RNA sequence: CUAAAUACCGGCACGAGACCGAUAGUCAACAAGUACCGUAAGGGAAAGUUGAAAAGAACUUUGAAGAGAGAGUUCAAGAGGGCGUGAAACCGUUAAGAGGUAAACGGGUGGGGUCCGCGCAGUCCGCCCGGAGGAUUCAACCCGGCGGCGCGGUCCGGCCGU
RNA sequence: AAUGCGAGUGCCUAGUGGGCCACUUUUGGUAAGCAGAACUGGCGCUGCGGGAUGAACCGAACGCCGGGUUAAGGCGCCCGA
RNA sequence: CGCUGGCAGUCGGCAGAGCGAGAAAGAGAGUGGCGCGGACGCUACGCCGCGACGAGUAGGAGGGCCGCUGCGGUGAGCCUUGAAGCCUAGGGCGCGGGCCCGGGUGGAGCCGCCGCAG
């Protein structure tokens, strides 16, 4: 025999979405002809952004996207999104915006029409750049959710600002022993 | 005291009702439930406001 | 739906998931809570600093109506009225200022964290923060206090 | 007069006696039917040599000839007359058991359909 | 799709009436059956009755 | 197996036994033959032991996969690129060895050898008590023709 | 679309058998009468089915016109051919090939006309 | 899609994820067919390893 | 002092069930808080099914009788008054095989049985050639019907357009 | 520098927390199939060939098979040689 | 298990049948000097091709066209010309859980597929 060791032979990674919905299978169909099909290695990022997750695909801000598709060089192209841009309502001025998503809100939507942008779907896009080419890939803040504040190195260490769980937050919810230097310590 | 009944939301209900509806006018949508509709005139099968009476 | 969980597939299997040597017992570690002070005291300072003892002062019979101060940031302050007010101000010549009542759209206290478009204003709030009526009085408005 | 099958490769089984359970002969408590033995002490599950052997994954039949009948064909459970319309074009590879609770009546009809439709029936002669 | 077309009214003998209606966009609602099963199976248990010992 | 020499071991990558390959020699290969000492039975090969172990034994190894060396444009594909485009390429450069060895050594698969025919002395011996391990220098080809 | 009815009729459907490690289809347009994209006869604009006719003799080709597709009683054109088994082996060719009419079920109706007219010969 | 629903308080029909689902004609449409590779449908068995000696 | 909205595993009368189906479901589907036990307070079971209809086996014969043998009923007594179906453990008999390392077992063969293949002259299919035949028969034209396609470069008229 | 290998990273998490044996080093004890350590490998969790037998020894780790060849052991007979 | 490999090109008298080959890229457009014919395929959750690998207690995960009972749908499902159940020196399939036929017994109900529930 052969001393290998057989812990990590099984790669976990997605090969097709865990979602049953069918629009979404046909588009999975689609970019799995086209990654194969195509050397454009932007058909493989989208189909493997199709495979993930909801956390996986966070939802883009309008205002994250106009100051994404703001910067030079990349004007005239459309945006990317495997995730849903939402309307973002501290913004005042939407320049127009190609944009190709998964879902679009009522709100964005609206703001983005009245721009004059187009929006596309997933087949408009693979009809008009097959390729992908004069695209801008776009993801939201995967970070931005709210499990990632009670992640690291746990809280009642030094030097660690994890946010602990607690039933509410107040005066006498968990702020007297680990916390203070007049009650026993301070990490 | 078992949780006998379950509460869906209200935007996913009428979702499933237009996609019940629209699965309705198509069809081998309607041929594959089994309904013998093979002489049938139109599938939105619309007719006059005497059949009330 | 019984039929998914782990129990029907642990049928067959002597211990249930649950150990040959160190048997599913009943209470092996206490009830609870128990413990934090002795025999949990690593888990209870690794994971919840600050859960012993007194901080501060009581207060007997505190109604939380009293403190009610809902606070809206200047980057919201636009999405209270309408677009066709905003955009009639934009539009507008004779330098006439809308007026926005906070407390009508349910804010007490006006703070100020975003930007503001170059246009002017009439506050009216309950409260303003410091930096929320220099924001206002920098792009040229009024900031009204009502009671 | 028999019907032939499309193609009848040589049949490969690697095993074909039963995996009787373990201690299945001294009670009639412990039915024929294999359970797969999880005692600390078991000599089957540690492999212990002449003992009663396990049904892994190596003893699995050739997938060309996998769930065919010694016939050549493979089978299909049919109820009534309309379920030979399904056969008649897998006609050479796959032939029709009629179920046993279809009564003789329709049964011989069954028969009739798929001697003019070509069809094998494992069990012609059943019922009359 | 956008295309919405125009469905004859038929009269009660079975034959086209003189009337045709356009085709509602309901029927053009995306068609999801899992949105369906997880709708109905949910609703499903709602008008059950309890059960113990 | 000790863990400083299983982790020689699988940088020679011997993994099995009766697995044979084609090391270059300076002083830090020595120093890891010596530490893989006992459990090794290596020498100096002869020619016609690379032809044979080459022609009948050679494996490459492309797109990670163990590919039998039945046609020249299989080693021209990986090989090409340090002119070594043929089995006489692939003999030569690992006969002689050359600028390319290092690429040369790591395209060819481990070589899967049989058990010897014959009989081995003894295993768990060095070769100078009358048994197996270690250096045998000029005797190697002798286990070559009777394993191969 | 017809991809998209199929996302919902391949498991789901009224017409499928799933038994003895097979799977089949009961659909009335169906030749072959397996469960697949490209022979489901309900699903696509253009179908071509073979069945036996109504008597003893003969052999009824199925097509489906183009304009009425939610009109399922006047989308099925029917015609009957009563002749030799060469000249039917013709016909229906020439009827998929000259016409472009979904070219990829020519021999699958070939094969089941063949079928039909030898389950129409006197048994022995 | 563009006008609400009128008896209902704020409800629109739903949003398509897929407006043009019909992949067959999106694959072998001439936009999507010149972008592509040749295509590699030609098997390559194993060889029987013959000794060359 | 004071109605209503609120509570209700007792009582009367009802309706329903993704509940259980006679070791289950109330202890209790039945002469069940009964039989029975304890001085007492109290404890507390087991127990459904012939058949469609008793048509519940007249009469003959042996035996003192229980029990049989005939006869008869029934679609059926292979349903005969604790009787629908009638499993396993255990036992009787028949048949087959075997037997001094308790029996049983895994692997590998061999022998004998029981049945099956409804085996015992051994597969058909397509094309072509040759030989004997038989049709109301082929191609090509004419008429009528239907279908497909149409960059009819851009024919006329409609419908729709997130 | 040589040799070899795709890596990096984040959540949730069961069981365990009685161990034992062997080469070498080593403490107490007259010693122990005794008590207690270090390193590595095993047994526990593991079948197989050999040591007649056998937790740990020697060889070698295991999907179901056919052919060939070996390891540690052996080749009077049991019992292959 | 990996190659996050290949196949929508079944592109047919509106035709020209290919992408295994050592060497980044197009069997590209234009501009000047008779016989009516061609296997299979593709449940894309499908099919196909290359390699490497396969011990297991406690434990974890996945797949079950394994099994029991009941519900919503569906098989123009099965059934007094014989259902459930039970027995069987009968024929088989599946690695296995188990399942399908044949004979007998029996006399009134039962099952397959898609989901749901215990
Ligand atoms: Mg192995
Ligand atoms: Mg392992
Ligand atoms: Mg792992
Ligand atoms: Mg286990
Ligand atoms: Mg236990
Ligand atoms: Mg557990
Ligand atoms: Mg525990
Ligand atoms: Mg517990
Ligand atoms: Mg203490
Ligand atoms: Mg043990
Ligand atoms: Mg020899
Ligand atoms: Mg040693
Ligand atoms: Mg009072
Ligand atoms: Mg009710
Ligand atoms: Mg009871
Ligand atoms: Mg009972
Ligand atoms: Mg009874
Ligand atoms: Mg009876
Ligand atoms: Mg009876
Ligand atoms: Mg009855
Ligand atoms: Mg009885
Ligand atoms: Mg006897
Ligand atoms: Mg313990
Ligand atoms: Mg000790
Ligand atoms: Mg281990
Ligand atoms: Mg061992
Ligand atoms: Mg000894
Ligand atoms: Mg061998
Ligand atoms: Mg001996
Ligand atoms: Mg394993
Ligand atoms: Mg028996």
């Amino acid at each position: 025999g052969v001393d290998i060791r057989h812990n990590k032979d099984r790669k976990v990674r997605r090969k097709e979405p865990k979602s049953q919905d069918i629009y979404l299978r046909l588009l999975v169909k689609l970019y799995r002809f086209l990654a194969r099909r195509t050397n454009s290695t932007f058909n493989q990022v989208v189909l493997k952004r199709l495979f993930m997750s909801r956390t996986n695909r966070p939802p883009l801000s309008l205002s994250r996207m106009i100051r994404k598709m703001k910067l030079p060089g990349r004007e005239n192209k459309t945006a990317v999104v495997v995730g849903t841009v939402t309307d973002d309502v501290r913004v005042q001025e939407v320049p127009k915006l190609k944009v190709c998503a998964l879902r679009v809100t009522s709100r964005a939507r609206s703001r983005i029409l009245k721009a004059g942008g187009k929006i596309l779907t997933f087949d408009q896009l693979a009809l008009d750049s097959p390729k992908g080419r004069g695209t801008v890939l776009l993801s939201g803040p995967r970070k931005g959710r709210e499990v990632y504040r009670h992640f690291g190195k746990a809280p009642g260490t030094p030097h660690s600002h994890t946010k602990p769980y607690v039933r509410s937050k107040g005066r006498k919810f968990e702020r007297a022993r680990g916390r203070r230097a007049s009650r026993g310590y301070k990490n | 005291w078992r949780r006998w009944h379950r509460r869906v939301n209200t935007t996913q209900k009428r979702y499933a009702i237009c996609s019940a509806l629209a699965a309705s006018a198509l069809p081998a949508l309607v041929m594959s439930k089994g309904h013998r509709i093979e002489e049938v005139p139109e599938l939105p099968l619309v007719v006059e406001d005497k059949v009330e009476g | 739906p019984s039929r998914l969980r782990k129990t029907r597939k642990l049928r067959g299997h002597v211990s249930h998931g649950h150990g040959r040597i160190g048997k599913h017992r009943k209470h092996p570690g206490g009830r609870g809570n128990a413990g934090g002070m002795h025999h949990h005291r690593i888990n209870f300072d690794k994971y919840h600093p600050g859960y012993f003892g007194k901080v501060g002062m009581r207060h007997y019979h505190l109604k939380r109506n009293q403190s009610f101060c809902p606070t809206v940031n200047l980057d919201k302050l636009w999405t209270l009225v309408s677009e066709q007010t905003r955009v009639n101000a934009a539009k507008n010549k004779t330098g006439a200022a809308p007026i926005i009542d906070v407390v009508r759209s349910g804010y007490y206290k006006v703070l100020g964290k975003g930007k503001l478009p170059k246009q002017p204003v009439i506050v009216k709030a309950k409260f303003f923060s410091r930096r929320a009526e220099e924001k206002i009085k920098g792009v040229g408005g009024a900031c009204v206090l009502v009671a | 007069a028999a019907l032939r099958p499309l193609v009848k490769p040589k049949i490969v089984k690697k095993r074909t006696k039963k995996f009787i359970r373990h201690q299945s002969d001294r009670y009639v408590k412990i039915k024929r039917n294999w359970r797969k033995p999880r005692g600390i002490d078991n000599r089957v599950r540690r492999r212990f040599k002449g003992q009663i052997l396990m049904p892994n994954i190596g003893y699995g039949s050739n997938k060309k000839t996998k769930h065919m009948l010694p016939s050549g064909f493979r089978k299909f459970l049919v109820h009534n007359v309309k379920e030979l319309e399904v056969l008649l074009m897998c006609n050479k590879s796959y032939c029709a058991e009629i179920a046993h609770n279809v009564s003789s009546k329709n049964r011989k009809a069954i028969v009739e359909r798929a001697a003019q439709l070509a069809i094998r029936v494992t069990n012609p002669n059943a019922r009359l | 799709a956008c295309a919405r077309p125009l469905i004859s009214v038929y009269s009660e003998k079975g034959e086209s009436s003189g009337k045709n209606v356009t085709l509602p966009a309901v029927f053009k609602a995306p068609i999801r059956p899992d949105i369906v099963n997880f709708v109905h199976t949910n609703l499903r248990k709602n008008n059950r009755q309890p059960y113990a010992v | 197996v000790s863990p400083k020499v299983r982790k020689v071991l699988q940088l020679l990558r011997l993994r099995q036994i009766f697995n044979g390959t084609f090391v270059k020699l300076n002083k830090a290969s020595i120093n890891m033959l010596r530490i893989v000492e006992p459990y090794i039975a290596w020498g100096y090969p002869n020619l016609k032991s690379v032809n044979e172990l080459i022609y009948k034994r050679g494996y490459g190894k492309i797109n990670k996969k163990r590919i039998a060396l039945t046609d020249n444009t299989l080693i021209a594909r990986s090989l090409g690129k340090y002119n070594i485009i043929c089995m006489e390429d692939l003999i030569h450069e690992i006969y002689t060895v050359g600028k390319h060895f290092k690429e040369a050594n790591n395209f060819l698969w481990p070589f899967k050898l049989s058990s010897p025919r014959g009989g081995m002395k003894k295993k768990t011996t060095h070769f100078v008590e009358g048994g197996d391990a270690g250096n045998r220098e000029d005797q190697i080809n002798r286990l070559i023709r009777r394993m191969n | 679309s017809a991809h998209l009815q199929w996302m919902v009729v391949r498991n789901c459907s009224s017409f499928l058998i799933k038994r003895n490690k097979q799977t089949y289809s009961t659909e009335p347009n169906n030749l072959k009468a397996r469960n697949s994209f490209r022979y489901n006869g309900l699903i696509h604009r253009k179908t071509v089915g073979v069945e036996p006719a109504a008597d003893g003799k003969g052999v009824v080709v199925v097509m489906k016109r183009r304009s009425g597709q939610r009109k399922p009683a006047t989308s099925y054109v029917r015609t009957t051919i009563n002749k030799n088994a060469r000249a039917t082996l013709s016909s229906i060719r020439h009827m998929i090939r000259k016409n472009k009419y979904h070219p990829d079920l020519r021999m699958a109706a070939i094969r089941r006309a063949s079928a039909i007219l030898r389950s129409q010969k006197p048994v022995m | 899609w563009r006008k609400a629903a009128s008896l209902k308080s704020n409800y629109n029909l739903p949003m398509h994820k897929m407006l043009n689902t019909d992949l067959s004609r999106i694959l072998k449409s001439p936009e999507i067919q010149r972008a592509l590779r040749a295509p590699r449908k030609k098997i390559h068995r194993r060889v029987l390893k013959k000794n060359p000696l």
